[PDB]
Parts: structure tokens; sequence; C-alpha cells
RNA sequence: GUGGGAGAGGGUGGUGGAAUUCCCGGAGUAGCGGUGAAAUGCGCAGAUACCGGGAGGAACGCCGAUGGCGAAGGCAGCCACCUGGUCCACCCGUGACGCUGAGGCGCGAAAGCGUGGGGAGCAAACCGGAUUAGAUACCCGGGUAGUCCACGCCCUAAACGAUGCGCGCUAGGUCUCUGGGUCUCCUGGGGGCCGAAGCUAACGCGUUAAGCGCGCCGCCUGGGGAGUACGGCCGCAAGGC
């Protein structure tokens, strides 16, 4: 298995039942691909520097996961199929390379 | 008038999610800045870049901007 | 990939004595393992020309190590070839 | 008839001519102008003098619509892209921002033989 | 073998913004374009300029370098997967297992060929406008093959460092990319510029030899005729050796 980080930018205008239904669905199809969730971040409402889908803002999720590599591209095709989800970016985890230190 | 990493603390070059710091290395327009302005090393700047381009696709950073005065 | 302990299984299998890492046996076995992987790579991906050159290289090396090993100790050579299914 | 108050001025300046379109805060043009709009016909279209006259034209025409404050956007480069904003500066329209927006591509299209 | 690294090395699938073209819509008039100057062209069926929405292709600004990777050809958005080569440190394992390489086999820019897609910009042929003594060209307005993708052929080049591969030796200096160190500096491994000895017809080369040596392969032996002719082999052909 490898360490990945999933980013999610979805509709900023979502009401509660809605938004935590998208969250429920993401998580559902995370465990569905054999991914184990390590840690989570929600930065939430944030101001994009250019409009994404006609919309000046976006809602921000960050997950750290570990999972089967042979899947991770399917994992992505899946997170993307969802309608309200504007970006999905999955990265490999890397060490913190600094400077000025 | 001197360089960027001059004004900054120990900070992560590989964290694409940090806009507060990363906006600093962009120019007036979104243009990633020259080394001579960022004061980085080769490996440094080369990492900074790819980290920006990521942030950009995530929507956090400008692909481009508009010029004021002129 | 080849994760480190796949590597290990092959080595700590193929050594003349414990601790031997680089003897001809172990070399040819590591070679072989890597070769078979690359062969299975280019069963798809026929258009990967550069990796293929790599394979040529790997290959030619194995044959050289065998060629030696035969010239030295035929008993152990036939041991090897039988154990790996080659030449 | 509009009564448009504050508005947006666009200077598009190529090597061959200048032209100025004037719009409203949400971007819909009101009047426009160019070197050919006024007398000028050939090459002397892309002089600066005409860039002057063009700007001026467009802004007199806008005076007629009830304009005061005007924010400028500018696209292109060619002689009297500047002269345009100078003319249009002392026009009687108070100029609020000036901005250069010239489109540049991140490299899509092969250009024409004269352009590479 | 173990540990650590850099990279546009390759192949596969995703994806992002900028720009162009087009289509729909709002608003707005008389021109836009174009050049030395013009005209053809487009525009009252409403263009150009401006704002919003969609479609589609191709290429990835800044970072970018006098940089990096690759045997060469060549390789630049971001992500993931599959994979090649390589560098340093440790001095642990085998124990001469080495070098070169006629033939063969494989790769091989661009254009070109076949079959099927795709086609925005560009653009051989071509159609026009100019210029000129004429213009069959430069310059302007169009435009088809093609450029793109898949699969299969073609095998050429200023395929250039015009410098075959490997190893050993022979002052340094300066800039640099990337490793390890007791981190001003030292030490490996790439890229450059000056220069010892030396070489060279000269230009120049000079620890990235064109120096001093050894091994092995390719090749040369006036110009024109001529990369022609004849024969053979390859190729659907073009044409190649
Ligand atoms: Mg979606
Ligand atoms: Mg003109
Ligand atoms: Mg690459
Ligand atoms: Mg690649
Ligand atoms: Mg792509
Ligand atoms: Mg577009
Ligand atoms: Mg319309
Ligand atoms: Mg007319
Ligand atoms: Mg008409
Ligand atoms: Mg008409
Ligand atoms: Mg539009
Ligand atoms: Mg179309
Ligand atoms: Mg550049
Ligand atoms: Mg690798
Ligand atoms: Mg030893
Ligand atoms: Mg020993
Ligand atoms: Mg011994
Ligand atoms: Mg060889
Ligand atoms: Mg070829
Ligand atoms: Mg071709
Ligand atoms: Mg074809
Ligand atoms: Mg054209
Ligand atoms: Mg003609
Ligand atoms: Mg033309
Ligand atoms: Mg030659
Ligand atoms: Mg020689
Ligand atoms: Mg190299
Ligand atoms: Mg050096
Ligand atoms: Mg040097
Ligand atoms: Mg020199
Ligand atoms: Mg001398
Ligand atoms: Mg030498
Ligand atoms: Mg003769
Ligand atoms: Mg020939
Ligand atoms: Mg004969
Ligand atoms: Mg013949
Ligand atoms: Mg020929």
């Amino acid at each position: 298995m490898r360490r990945y980080e999933v980013n999610i930018v979805l509709n900023p205008n979502l009401d509660q039942s809605q938004l935590a239904l998208e969250k429920e669905i993401i998580q559902r199809a995370l465990e569905n691909y054999g991914a184990r969730v390590e840690k989570v971040e929600e930065l939430g409402l944030r101001r994009l520097a250019y409009p994404i889908a006609k919309d000046p803002q976006g809602y921000f999720l960050w997950y750290q996961v570990e999972m089967p590599e042979d899947r991770v591209n399917d994992l992505a095709r899946e997170l993307r199929i969802r309608d309200n989800v504007r970006r999905v970016m999955v990265v490999k985890s890397q060490e913190p390379f600094l400077a000025n230190a | 008038k001197a360089k960027v990493k001059a004004t900054l603390g120990e900070f992560d070059l590989r964290d694409y999610r940090n806009v507060e710091v990363l906006k600093r290395f962009l120019s007036e327009t979104g243009k990633i800045l020259p080394r001579r302005r960022t004061g980085l090393s080769a490996k440094e700047q080369r990492i900074l870049a790819k980290t920006i381009k990521r942030a950009r696709i995530l929507g956090l950073l400008p692909f481009t901007e508009k010029l004021v005065r002129k | 990939p080849i994760t480190k302990e796949e590597k290990q299984k092959v080595i700590q299998e193929f050594a003349r004595f414990p601790g031997d890492t680089g003897s001809t046996e172990v070399q040819v076995a590591l070679l072989t393992l890597r070769i078979n992987r690359l062969s299975e790579h280019l069963k798809v991906h026929k258009k990967d020309h550069h990796s293929h050159r790599g394979l040529l290289m790997m290959v030619g090396q194995r044959r050289r190590l065998l060629r030696y090993l035969q010239r030295e100790d035929p008993e152990r050579y036939r041991a090897l070839i039988e154990k790996l299914g080659i030449r | 008839k509009r009564q448009v108050a504050s508005g947006r001025a666009y200077i598009h300046a190529s090597y061959n001519n200048t032209i100025v379109t004037i719009t409203d805060p949400d971007g819909n043009p009101i009047t426009w102008s160019s070197g050919g709009v006024i007398g000028y016909k050939g090459s002397r279209k892309g002089t600066p003098y005409a860039a002057q006259l063009a700007a001026l034209d467009a802004a007199k025409k806008a005076m007629a619509y009830g304009m005061q404050s005007v924010d400028v956007i500018v696209r292109g480069t060619g002689a009297g892209r500047e002269q345009a904003i100078r003319a249009l500066q002392a026009s009687g329209l108070q100029v609020k921002s000036i901005v250069d927006d010239t489109p540049v591509p991140h490299n899509g299209c092969r250009p024409k033989k004269k352009f590479r």
C-alpha cells in the first residue's frame, strides 16, 4: 500500500443534509476501493483565485489515505462521477522539503 | 528591494495547499517569479514551481492576472 | 515494483550460504526475476521502446553470467537452469 | 437614452488601427470608435493621431450618454495605444483605473508565417 | 547487496487553464482587415470592438537556464499507474565473470505510403489581390493534402561535437547541475569557459584531448562524369542499401 492525499473541491452553496450526503458518498466509495483513512481536514468555504464552474468560491476537503495502487485511478474516476464535486486531486504523500531552516 | 526567501521563516516548499506563503512567490500577474527575484536555488525553485502549478489547478492560485497602472 | 522483501525471498532463497548476497547464482536469480517482470510489461505496452532496450541489456547480462557459470561448474549450472526454467 | 454614469472603456490597439469601445458597468457597449470611424482610411488609420481622435470621438459620444467616471482596459500593442489613453485622459472623463489586459496564450495555436 | 538521490528517459489512462476558430445569446454602428502603399476579402442577412453561454481540436505561457534526461532519433501543463537507465555513500557478497564487435536482430526527426478515425490554427498544390520589364516568387486575402490519433510500411538528414567504443596516464583556474563529508573548502559523477606540457597545416584541441599509450570495429586513397549506369537485395509505391 502507499500513502496518498485526496483533495476535494465541491459546491460551496450546499445545505446540510446535502453536503453531508456528498461526504457520506465519498467516504462510502473510499472504503469501497479498499482505502484506509488516516487523517482528515475540512478548510471549507474558500475563495478561489479564478471561478470554478461559474462560481467564485469552493468547498474544501482534504483526506490522507493509504491504499491499493492498482485502484487509485479508479478511486479517482469514482469521486469524479459525483455531480457536485468540482475538483478531485489525489497525490502521493511526500516528505516535507523545507528551506530557510 | 531584495529577495523573497529573505522575508519568510522555515516553511515547506512542498506544501501546495499553502496560499499565504505561495502568493508571495507569484508576481503582480500570476507569473511564477524568476530565481533572481525568489532567491531560491535550482532544486528549490524547481520544487516551488511544481508545488505552485498544483495549487493553481486546485484553484488556490491564479493562472494569470491583470496589470494595474499602465 | 519489486518490494524489498520480494527481493529478499529470492535472495535468502538462492544463496550458497547465509549472508551471500552477490554470488553468481543470486545474481542470475535477481536478473531473472527482473527480466520476467519486464517481459510481462511489454506484453502490453509494445510501444515502450526504451524499456525494451533495458530488457535486451538485462538479457545479455544473464547469458553472460550463465556462460561463465557453465564454464566454471556445470553441476551448479544445470542446478540453476533447472531451478529457474531457462536456456 | 441610458444615463449610464460610470462605465468601462476599452482600447483595442493593433499595428493597423486603434479602436475604442465604451460600455457600462456590466460590460455592454454604448458607443464606439476607430481611426476609420473618423475620416482616416489607409495606413494613417494606425497612426497615433488617429488614436487620439478615436478616443476623443468615443468619449464625446459618451458625454452625450451622460458619462463621468471611466475605468480603462487596454488590449494590444501598436503606436498610439498610448496616445489613446492620453487623449482619453484629458477628455473630460475622469479616469479611475487604467489596466492592461492583452490576451496572451499559454501556447495553443500555430501562428501565421509572419508571426514566428 | 544495502542505504540515499536527481531528471521534460519511455509506455498507459485521466485532467487544467490561457488563446484561436465556430455556434447561441445580450448590447452597439459602419466599418473591419490588410500593406511600403494598396487591392482581393469580410461587413446593413448587422460585422469589427465588448459582455455572458456552449462545442471542438491542437499546443502547453511564467518557472526556463548559458539547466536536466536519453544509445541515438529525441523529450516540457498537472495527476496516477507500469517501467528503463544512471549517481553517490557503506567496502558487505561473487572472484576476471572483462573490452570490442563483420553478420544478424531492434530502434530510428521530418516529409512520404495503406486502412480506418479526427480536423480548431496552420498550410505544399491550388484559387485570387498586388509588385515588377515580366512575377510562375517574395508581400496580402482564401485553401486541399498534410499536420493530430490508432494499426501497419518507409530507413533517409547539416541523424553534427561534421569528433567510433573502452581503459590507463599527463598543471591548473573560473562558472555550473547533482550526490557524500569532519559543509570557508574537500571528495565522487554531468554540463561549460579560460589555460600547463603536448598536438596541430592553420583555425584551433588541451583530465568532457584533436595530448601520451593499448585493444577492437567502421571508413578513406584527385575533380567532373555520379550517389548516375548495370546487377542484386529490400519497398505497395515513392524510393532506399
Ligand atoms: Mg463532476
Ligand atoms: Mg490600416
Ligand atoms: Mg518524463
Ligand atoms: Mg512520461
Ligand atoms: Mg494530454
Ligand atoms: Mg475556450
Ligand atoms: Mg451575434
Ligand atoms: Mg467598402
Ligand atoms: Mg456589404
Ligand atoms: Mg454584401
Ligand atoms: Mg466568447
Ligand atoms: Mg467542429
Ligand atoms: Mg524562455
Ligand atoms: Mg527509476
Ligand atoms: Mg571487499
Ligand atoms: Mg571477498
Ligand atoms: Mg574468498
Ligand atoms: Mg558492446
Ligand atoms: Mg522513421
Ligand atoms: Mg511523419
Ligand atoms: Mg496518412
Ligand atoms: Mg490562414
Ligand atoms: Mg499568385
Ligand atoms: Mg499565404
Ligand atoms: Mg555522416
Ligand atoms: Mg581512431
Ligand atoms: Mg549525458
Ligand atoms: Mg567537472
Ligand atoms: Mg571544469
Ligand atoms: Mg581551450
Ligand atoms: Mg603551447
Ligand atoms: Mg581519451
Ligand atoms: Mg577520375
Ligand atoms: Mg540517395
Ligand atoms: Mg554489373
Ligand atoms: Mg536496379
Ligand atoms: Mg531521391
